[PDB]
């Protein structure tokens, strides 16, 4: 279909095909210094650009290098410098451009991009789709919101911008006007509507208004490769782990931990009710929306695998007593923190990231009633000094009814499958 | 924003290369 040559590369239709050819069969490195002479040779010519920017990028994958496609997005820049550049091949070359700098993680850049490709295509609404997309990926909730809502103004029908829509809404607690977006946009069928976090969040929307085939939803998406499973629903997830909603000690081999953690249990404790008599400001609260009702805040020592050496001054000893137990402290899928939850709060059904951990519970201060966690189908109970384990990339939920407040410890432990290499590598989350 | 507890972000973790 597409138009990508000018009037005067289409004088050299010949020569371009030729060193194209020298990339299309592989041999990246022959056509790359082909198309760098077509551009010394042809300084204007935008398909010549664009060859010396597609065997760039080649060629970051032949060296799986970034130096390299470094380099290619500057030269995709390069090709929308010039005259006369056929509308087909300006779109590829910036579009390309964005997705290869999401592809190196560089979003404030692909946002600038996106934003010159829909000024210079304003009736094309996959772009200010695209553009919606780039808007989230630094977390501008806002502007997406913007956009999607402009591209429903113009066409309403668009599934796409239906689910980032209704993705949007939830995310902002519009949890039943989300609900239609999600749904219409994922039956749809449209392209990038069969997503799991749609489905994830369309399930957790309805189990929230009352409204049961909240689980219609959650099989099919079994059904369509995004959850392991009805009840596992993370979405960042390594396949064949052992899942199960609950472990043990043994189950784990993390047992020098589990006995570290109950055998100096009051130490812990103890550092957590200081922080909350002198220092209450550390504990904060939970940002993500898992609750229907009630108070509940966190007091974190580490995140993704960083201590948090601020944090810890107030949780010394139990900081000191955590680094010798790497199979935590460098859970970059995990956390350590203080966990205080207080009486009337309610948290939603809900589900972890990943299966890539596995989440242990201290009791520190448990009262006698009140207290208890679902997970799974299987509802059970904290006890001071004792730990619990499960994997919350299963449906969890939680209760806090008792007269007085409810201290526990959390400690992310790696899934014990999981190798040093992946234990290194993974993206942290 | 990050994913702690829930998968609330449009994208949870932050990709960077290779
Ligand atoms: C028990 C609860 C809400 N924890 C979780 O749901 C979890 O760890 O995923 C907590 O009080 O901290
Ligand atoms: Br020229
Ligand atoms: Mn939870």
């Amino acid at each position: 279909k597409p138009k990508l040559l000018n009037k005067f590369d289409k004088t050299i239709k010949a020569e371009l095909d030729a060193a194209e050819k020298l990339r299309k069969r592989g041999k990246i490195e022959e056509a790359v210094n082909a198309f760098k002479e077509l551009v010394r040779k042809y300084p204007q010519s935008p398909r010549a650009r664009y060859g010396k920017a597609q065997c760039e990028d080649d060629l970051a994958e032949k060296r799986r290098s970034n130096e390299v496609l470094r380099g290619a997005i500057e030269t995709y820049q390069e090709v929308a410098s010039l005259p006369d550049v056929p509308a087909d091949l300006l779109k590829l070359s910036l579009k390309r451009r964005s997705d290869r700098q999401q592809f190196l993680g560089h979003m404030r850049g692909s946002l600038l991009t996106l934003q010159r490709l829909v000024q210079l295509f304003p009736n094309d609404t996959s772009l200010k789709n695209d553009l919606g997309v780039g808007y989230l990926l630094i977390g501008d909730n806002d502007n997406a919101k913007k956009v999607y809502e402009e591209v429903l103004s113009v066409t309403p029908n668009d599934g796409f911008a239906k689910v980032h829509y209704g993705f949007i809404l939830k995310a902002q607690n519009k949890i039943a006007e989300s609900i239609p977006y999600l749904k219409e946009g994922i039956e749809s069928g449209d392209p990038g509507t069969d997503d799991g976090r749609f489905y994830f969040h369309l399930g957790d929307a309805m189990q929230r208004v009352g409204n049961k085939e909240a689980y219609k939803w959650y099989e099919l998406g079994h059904k369509r490769g995004h959850f392991a499973s009805v009840w596992q629903r993370s979405l960042y997830n390594v396949n064949g782990l052992k899942a199960q909603p609950w472990w043990t000690p043994k189950e784990t081999g993390y047992t020098e931990l589990v006995k570290s953690l109950e055998r100096n249990w009051k130490l812990i404790r103890d550092e957590g009710l200081a922080v909350m008599d002198k220092a209450k400001g550390l504990f904060l609260p939970e940002d993500e929306n898992l609750r229907e009702k009630g108070d509940w805040s966190q007091f974190t020592l580490w995140q993704q695998g960083r201590r948090n050496e601020n944090a810890c001054k107030g949780a010394p000893k139990t900081c000191t007593l955590l680094e010798k137990f790497p199979e935590t402290t460098g859970c970059r899928r995990g956390q350590i923190k203080y966990s205080i939850m207080h009486p009337g709060t309610h948290v939603w059904p809900h589900t972890g990231p990943t299966n890539c951990r596995l989440r242990m519970h201290l009791g520190l201060v448990i009262p006698k009633e009140g207290c208890k966690i679902r997970c799974a189908n299987e509802t059970k109970t904290w006890e001071e000094g004792k730990v619990l384990i499960f994997d919350d990339s299963f449906e969890h939920e939680v209760w806090q009814d008792a007269s007085s407040f409810r201290l526990i410890f959390i400690v992310d432990v790696w899934h014990p499958e999981l190798t040093p290499q992946q234990r290194r590598s993974l993206p942290a989350i | 924003g990050k994913c702690k507890d829930g998968l609330g972000e449009y994208t949870c973790t932050s990709l960077e290369g290779f």
